[PDB]
RNA sequence: CAACCAGGCU
DNA sequence: AAGTAGTTAAGCCGGTC
DNA sequence: ACTACTT
């Protein structure tokens, strides 16, 4: 129990079957994951004592945050990574199921709004039924980057009286962000307004979603063919950027940078190097996947997943290292008995140059696990030593 | 549990009339969603599945032994052999209404293990009961009722 | 004839390929699942140990002769053992089989679907007999046992549908696909490079006229032409888990005009 | 399949869990913090095998 | 059953943490197993063969 | 030629014949 | 543990009734129907019929909640014409296009072999 | 501090959770077996002696 | 363990199928691959029953009461 | 106002789907002001669109409004005389200086620029505003 | 393994050779030439991590070995044999894991922590222990009813004997957003 | 309604 | 200048005395 | 580990 909200009040709604069920939106606040996480509950014994619960901590409450002046609640994973597909005004929705989508808002006032295409086929847009859930009075306006009062890209967000005039939805304007379709609506309607408001947009987007369906497998791991050649080079060049300034170093011709050894001042440009490429290798097929990837879609919405990921999955892994310092030579003047001594080359000091779909070498492999086997040790001591410090 | 530190629970349980499906009527035992894959980067499932459909249907114990020759390309060409699409995916239609699923899925198998710890074996509550003795507090442990 | 028409292509003892015609996909996939889970059927619920010295346990087996396939030609003339009046069951509700192996061989004794012995008068009616298609005429293997290891049970099948449990369901499987050419547009394929080399046309793209660029959307299309195939698992004949599922969910859709009529009165 | 390696006392499946250490008998430079009269150190712990 | 009859021990020391042992090693390559190891706790102290 | 190389699937052979004699707990053993 | 009883899928549990209509107020001349013990496979079909009489300005049906056998299905109609009526027709419809497609699948079959 | 600054209560419950898409943010839901357990004590009034009696 | 009697996912019978498949590999000197596409395992969720099954009961019967 | 609000014919420069598998954002100049600039998301599968073509825009605040019906229509009124008619709303009637004056549209999603200077006691900033196309 | 470079028909390389292993293949069909053979023969031999620092190795036999005089776009990247002092070599990498370990699928392709979970998850899964189970009165047990061995292996497996015992089963499983749920 | 040692899960 | 005690995340769940 | 007052 870190803060206020790891401890809200919730309304009991019995029923079967032997697990705690509580909404999404308010996972984020306790931390909650479900590979088998608990939860105690407390039940108030007197007239006042569930008072001081209903009237000073009822989730409704908790939700625009104090901690940082911000929501602390918001869409997440289905719900949200289905809200950005619902939006694109590429996506179009037909009557008979649009009809369901109405009903499925329990507020609705029951008045079919005109399709925004009636000529050959009366159709709806996304952004257009789930502008139901949106109350009225909601006025807000965004502007990402290209963004223009006619946003082409289909940016920022514009939405007045509670209708979403353009720009697709996701993370930045229905997360639980600053400026947040959440952060006003909680502030502008009240905080049971907004509470019924997660639930609305999620009942229609997870419910159009379940439609529309979603997944992901490998096929959106591999990168197109050239772009990958492509890599393989901005990787091997990279190799060689290295190289020379290795023998550069080999010859006594480098200046030792101010403050710094010539080992010191070396290994720094090496490394510099190669995440650089790294980086690039990945950027490179960040771009060089289509909207239809899912991965990449994901990454969109904001639900999960982001740059480095798809980078390490389908580019190239990159340089693994321990305290700062690249693997070092715990083998008397080599990282493995599988080298020669005094070898310094990115193949050695540990470099991946394979990424996952492609498959690390042991060499490639080993190297990773020790830099993991740093991460999951001050993990367990980042973690004691905070929980002391928090106390 | 997958085979890839993939832990996860139960939340609802449908009967095929409602599983979404693929024409060629087989239907799926789980449904993982999505989004535990970008970010835990745990690419090995992924392949494991292709490799196992695969091995499922030319029936020859699929080989995911750690380095080894193998390649997503050698696996997705052997599954495409079998008139399956080649990395996976195949459609499928929504059990409720049978429409088609405007996405397509990646179905195939995958090793999972029915791991201890179960539900059942830790609901536990407790309104008012045994008392410790020197404390006056309440006892410790659901197995002796304590809250 | 008049309304939606079929045009069974193969056929068969174990499915029943045909097509659907001049039907709207809501029905066709409301027949889908009715098959699929709410044709009674017959099947052992119901098992008292006597004894057992196998190595596997009590209800282990049980659950299995759950699944054991049993006739279920004459279901529809049996009763819900929970709508007869007999305090528990009786013949007029239920079949009674009976199992009891030992082993005498001096090699693996094995229990099969055959074993099975009927003990209730099945008042004259195709009911209750351990369906087998193997070849051999064994069906199912109950389990095996050593030298002196026993076994006696008593079985008790009952009515009962696929909601309430999976052993009672018929149909097992139940191919279902429309619009091969994806010419509504219902699909969105995924690709690298190509939609067409890479994604497999199905068999059904011959009974059905390919797109042929040109022509613009096909916006007024609606689905009819659906490619199913019915397979069976025995308890009723292939055909039937389409007739009775043709019929059950008719009797279904009835049984709301019925409930509105008593409602009127009051 | 039992591939045995355990005990059996007093009714329960016992494991000697293997135990690490340094190794004895054997020289070894160690250097000291900043705050030291010392320099370095040549430690060497000698146990009769 | 197995993973367990090939685990070792080793024990901790006062300024526990630190990661001088905790961390995976060179050394350690096709002795000890680089993946399996303890979350948290006494990660990296007790180690597989 | 009972003296040519050695080709990877080979070197399974020998891990083989290892724990053909030795056994995943030998150590505990000896 | 917690588990209901599988059958309480379907067996209209003491004093419910399959059928249960309650007039909406938000819209006129519409109603809201409550169907016990039922699903998707009774719903959504009645919801596709009802979508063919013109007569029908509004027609849609959701399932509560997976948990529980039940959905909610929701008819507006054109002045003068009931909805309650409409469900009926739809419903009708719905068995005698059925018995055509019996009838016609038994036609087939027959002239078959295998 | 594990005896006064912290302790062992009643009526409390306590079992795995798992999220689903159709209750209010602000509901909880509990199994019926937790519902039937933990109580509420619930003073006898000419408001509620009808309901209470039932329940009794 | 025996053979599952059914198929976990779409129920097709397949005790049966046991004795059958153990020979048309035995004595037909069958591949399991096609062995299975004998018996009339079509798609894969009944594959995978059969190929993967693992006969344990046998090595349970070889004990003794 | 059932009546009409603007009207006219432009020409397309060139039409744009910029991944956009269904929807494409188009522009084309008036064949009489040489002001009349327009911009304009189509749904270019239940309308194609090739650049250079005879387009007659239209507005109006009718079709001869509230719970949306079918059609029913089969015969009712419907100045429907086109093959593509939208609706959306009217959220900027930003002055581009001079006389000219451009205002636009949102159709649930599908955005719509025009020029000129003429609906000067015509495009309403209203919410009304069905958008009609033929030819 | 040991490589001197006793070819005075080439350069540095393996002691064993096909001979050696197709006279091991020998004995285990036959279920003389055992492991200790291999060793005894001089052909492998026992290095400890004090000694293993005064040597070279190569990973793979081959590849690592042949001379250099196209590469597939589709497998990952090695580097090479580059020397020619190489005593000894790897009898596989495979090798450096360890029983849990080694029944994951593709650890070569997992963001290295992710096998570390599954490396103690796996013994929190459930199955066949011992075959006799039946036999056995230990305090708490559970057996998985249909255990089923794995569609995906490990060359690893084989000797960990997981086939004969495995501990789950092959789900059809689909990744995918439905109910929500 | 004991402790103390010990081990494990998130 | 070394040394030597205290604090060291939080909740839940087999073996001897 | 890490800080204080002892060693
Ligand atoms: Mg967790
Ligand atoms: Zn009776
Ligand atoms: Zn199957």
């Amino acid at each position: 129990s870190l803060h206020k909200m790891s401890m809200m009040a919730h309304r009991v709604k019995v029923i079967p079957y032997s697990t705690f069920r509580l909404n999404l939106s308010v996972t984020s606040p306790y931390n909650a994951d479900f590979d088998g996480d608990e939860m105690n509950l407390h039940v108030p014994q007197s007239e006042e004592t569930r008072a001081e619960l209903s009237q000073l901590c009822a989730v409704p409450l908790q939700i625009v945050s104090p901690q940082s002046n911000k929501p602390c609640m918001g869409i997440v994973q289905d719900t949200l990574c289905g809200i950005r597909k619902l939006t694109l005004r590429d996506t179009f929705i037909e009557l008979d199921q649009v009809l369901n989508m109405l009903y499925w808002v329990p507020d609705w006032d029951g008045v079919i709004p005109t399709p925004a295409i009636i000529k050959p086929k009366p159709l709806w847009s996304g952004k257009q039924i789930l502008s139901v859930a949106i109350p009225n009075g909601i006025h807000l306006q965004r502007f990402d980057e290209g963004t223009t009062l006619l946003s082409p890209k289909d940016n920022g967000m514009l939405i007045i009286d509670g209708q979403i005039i353009f720009g697709v939805v996701e993370k930045k304007t229905v997360g639980s962000s600053n400026g947040g379709l959440i952060h006003v609506v909680t502030r502008e309607k009240g905080p049971q307004v907004c509470a019924k408001l997660f639930g609305n947009i999620q009942k229609v987007v997870n419910f159009w979603l379940l439609h529309n369906g979603f997944s992901t497998g490998i096929g959106d791991t591999i990168a197109d063919g050239p772009t990958m050649r492509e890599i393989t080079e901005t990787i091997a060049e990279a190799k060689k950027k290295v190289l020379d300034v290795t023998k550069e170093a080999q010859a006594n011709l480098l200046t030792a940078k101010h403050g710094m050894t010539l080992r010191e001042s070396f290994e720094d440009n090496v490394v510099r190097f190669l995440n650089e490429a790294r980086d690039k290798a990945g950027r490179l097929a960040e771009v060089n996947l289509k909207d239809l990837n899912n991965v990449k879609q994901m990454v969109m919405a904001g639900s999960k997943g982001s740059f480095i990921n798809i980078a390490q999955m389908s580019a190239c892994v990159g340089q693994q290292s321990v305290e700062g310092k690249r693997i070092a030579f715990g083998f008397v003047d080599r990282t493995l008995p599988h080298f020669s001594k005094d070898d310094y080359s990115p193949e050695s000091k540990g470099f991946v140059e394979n990424s996952y779909l492609r498959g690390l070498t042991p060499q490639e492999f080993f190297f990773h696990a020790m830099g993991g086997r740093e991460g999951l040790i001050d993990t367990a001591v980042k973690t004691a030593e905070t929980g002391y410090i928090q106390r | 549990a997958s085979r890839h530190g993939q832990k996860g629970t139960i939340g609802i349980t449908y009967r095929r009339e409602d599983m979404p499906f693929t024409a060629e009527g087989i239907v799926p035992d789980l449904i993982i969603n999505p989004h535990a894959i970008p970010s835990r980067m745990t690419v090995a499932h992924l392949i494991e599945c292709l490799l196992s459909k695969v091995a499922a249907l030319s029936g020859n114990e699929g080989d995911a032994s750690p380095f080894t020759d193998i390649t997503v390309e050698g696996i997705s060409k052997l599954l495409r052999e079998h008139g399956y699409q080649s990395r996976g995916f195949e459609v499928m239609y929504n059990g409720h209404t049978g429409k088609k699923l405007m996405a397509q899925i990646f179905f195939g198998p995958t090793y999972y293990q029915r791991l201890r710890h179960m539900v059942d074996d830790k609901i536990h509550a407790r309104a008012r009961g045994p008392m410790q003795v020197l404390t006056r507090q309440p006892v410790e442990g659901r197995s002796r009722d304590g809250g | 004839e008049e309304g939606p028409q079929v045009k069974i292509r193969e056929a068969s003892k174990d499915n029943v390929d045909f097509i659907l015609s001049n039907v709207d996909l809501a029905m066709a996939n409301s027949l889908r699942r009715v098959m699929i889970a709410e044709i009674p059927t017959l099947a052992i619920d119901s098992v008292e140990v006597e004894t057992n010295t196998t190595v596997l346990a009590d209800e282990f087996i049980a659950h299995r002769l759950g699944l054991i396939p049993l006739q279920s030609m004459d279901i529809e003339q049996l009763e819900y053992s929970r709508d007869c009046f007999c305090e528990d069951h009786c013949d007029k509700c239920s079949v009674v089989l009976t199992l009891q192996a030992f082993g005498e061989s001096e090699s693996t004794t094995n229990v099969y679907s055959k074993d099975l012995v009927i003990v209730s008068n099945l008042m004259g009616r195709n009911i209750g007999h351990p369906i087998i298609q193997d070849k051999e005429g064994n069906g199912v293997l109950i389990c095996k046992l050593r030298k002196g290891q026993e076994l006696k049970l008593t079985c008790v099948a009952k009515k009962g549908i696929a909601k309430e449990h999976a052993k009672w369901g018929p149909a097992a499987a139940i191919e279902f696909e429309y619009d091969p050419w994806n010419k509504l547009k219902h699909t969105d394929y995924w690709y690298e490079q190509d939609s067409a080399k890479e994604w497999p046309q199905s068999k059904n793209c011959e009974y059905e006229d390919p797109p042929n660029e040109g022509d613009p959307f096909d916006y007024k299309a609606q689905a009819d032409t659906f490619y199913m195939n019915v397979e069976s698992v025995g308890s009723i004949p292939v055909d039937q888990v389409v007739v009775r599922g043709i019929d059950t969910l008719q009797k279904k859709v009835a049984s709301i005009l019925l409930a509105l009529t008593q409602m009127d009165q009051d | 399949f039992d591939m045995g390696g355990y005990f059996i006392i007093n009714g329960s499946e016992k494991v000697l869990i293997a135990q690490e250490r340094s190794a004895g008998n054997i020289v070894q430079v160690f250097k000291k913090a900043a705050p030291s009269p010392i320099s370095h150190v040549a430690e060497i712990r000698s146990a009769l095998e | 059953t197995l993973s367990h009859l090939r685990r070792t021990n080793t024990p901790i020391g006062r300024d526990g943490k630190l990661a001088k042992p905790r961390q995976l090693h060179n050394t350690h390559w096709g002795l000890v197993c680089p993946a399996e190891t303890p979350e948290g706790q006494a990660c990296g102290l007790v180690k597989n063969l | 030629d009972e003296s040519a190389p050695i080709t990877a699937e080979d070197s399974w052979a020998v891990i083989s014949a290892f724990f053909r004699e030795k056994g995943l707990v030998s150590q505990q053993l000896d | 543990m917690n588990a209901p009883d599988r059958f309480e899928l379907f067996l209209l549990g003491e004093g419910e009734s399959k059928l249960k209509i309650d007039p909406d107020t938000k819209a006129p001349n519409a109603v809201v129907i409550t169907f016990e013990k039922e699903d998707h496979t009774l719903g959504n079909l009645i919801r596709a019929e009802l979508l063919n009489d013109r007569k029908v300005l509004f027609a849609a049906y959701k399932v509560e909640h997976p948990f529980f056998a039940r959905f909610k299905l929701r008819i507006q109609t054109t002045e003068g014409y009931d909805p309650k009526d409409a469900l009926k027709n739809a419903c009708n419809s719905i068995i005698n296009k059925l018995g055509a497609l019996k009838t016609n699948f038994e036609t087939e079959w027959n002239l078959q072999t295998l | 501090r594990g005896n006064l600054m912290g302790k062992r209560v009643d009526f409390s419950a306590r079992t795995v959770i798992s999220g689903d898409p159709n209750l209010e943010l602000d509901q909880v839901g509990v199994p019926k077996s937790i519902a039937k357990t933990l109580t509420y004590p619930e003073v006898v009034t000419p408001y509620n002696i009808d309901r209470l009696t039932q329940l009794v | 363990m025996i053979v599952p009697v059914r198929c976990f996912s779409c129920g097709k019978v397949v005790g049966d199928k046991w004795e059958s498949y153990l020979n048309l590999l035995q004595e037909d000197e069958l591949d399991e691959g096609t062995a299975l596409s004998r018996l009339g395992l079509k798609r894969y969720c009944c594959r995978r029953m059969i190929l993967t099954h693992v006969d344990l009961i046998e090595k349970f019967l070889r004990y003794n009461p | 106002m059932s009546n009409t609000l603007f009207d006219d014919i432009f020409q397309v420069s060139e039409v744009d789907p910029g991944r956009y598998n269904k929807v494409c954002r188009i522009e084309a100049a008036s064949t009489t002001q040489d002001q009349c600039k327009l911009t304009l998301d189509i749904n270019v599968e239940l309308f194609p669109v090739a650049a250079q073509d005879s387009l007659t825009v239209t507005i109006a605040s009718s079709l001869n409004t509230r719970s949306w019906r079918p059609p029913q229509a089969g015969d009712r009124s419907l100045a429907d005389d086109y093959d593509y008619v939208m609706y959306g709303t009217a959220y900027k009637f930003e002055e581009v200086s001079k006389d000219l004056i451009a205002v636009y549209y949102s159709f649930g999603g599908l955005l719509m620029r025009l020029e000129g200077n003429y609906r000067n006691l015509n495009n309403l900033k209203q919410e009304n505003a069905y958008l009609l196309i033929r030819r | 393994f040991i490589v001197e470079d006793d070819e005075s028909l080439g350069h540095k390389e393996l002691k064993v050779r096909k001979g050696h292993i197709a006279k091991l293949m020998a004995t285990e069909y036959q279920d003389e030439y055992t492991w200790s053979s291999l060793l005894n023969e001089g052909l492998v031999e026992y290095i400890d991590a004090e000694e293993e620092e005064s040597i070279l190795i190569a990973m793979q036999p081959e590849d690592l070995e042949p001379a250099e005089a196209d590469v597939d776009p589709a497998k990952r990247i090695r580097v090479s044999h580059h020397a020619t002092t190489f005593t000894h070599c790897e009898i596989h990498p495979s090798m450096i894991l360890g029983v849990a370990a080694s029944i994951i699928p593709f650890p070569d392709h997992n963001q290295s922590p992710r096998n570390t979970y599954q490396s103690a998850m796996g013994k929190q899964a459930m199955g066949v222990f011992l075959t006799n189970y039946n036999v056995r009165m230990d305090t708490m047990a559970n057996i998985l009813y249909y255990p089923q061995k794995p569609l995906g292996t490990t060359r690893a497996m084989e000797y960990l004997k997981f086939r004969e015992l495995p501990a789950g089963q092959n789900a059809i499983v689909a990744i995918a957003c439905y109910s929500g749920y």
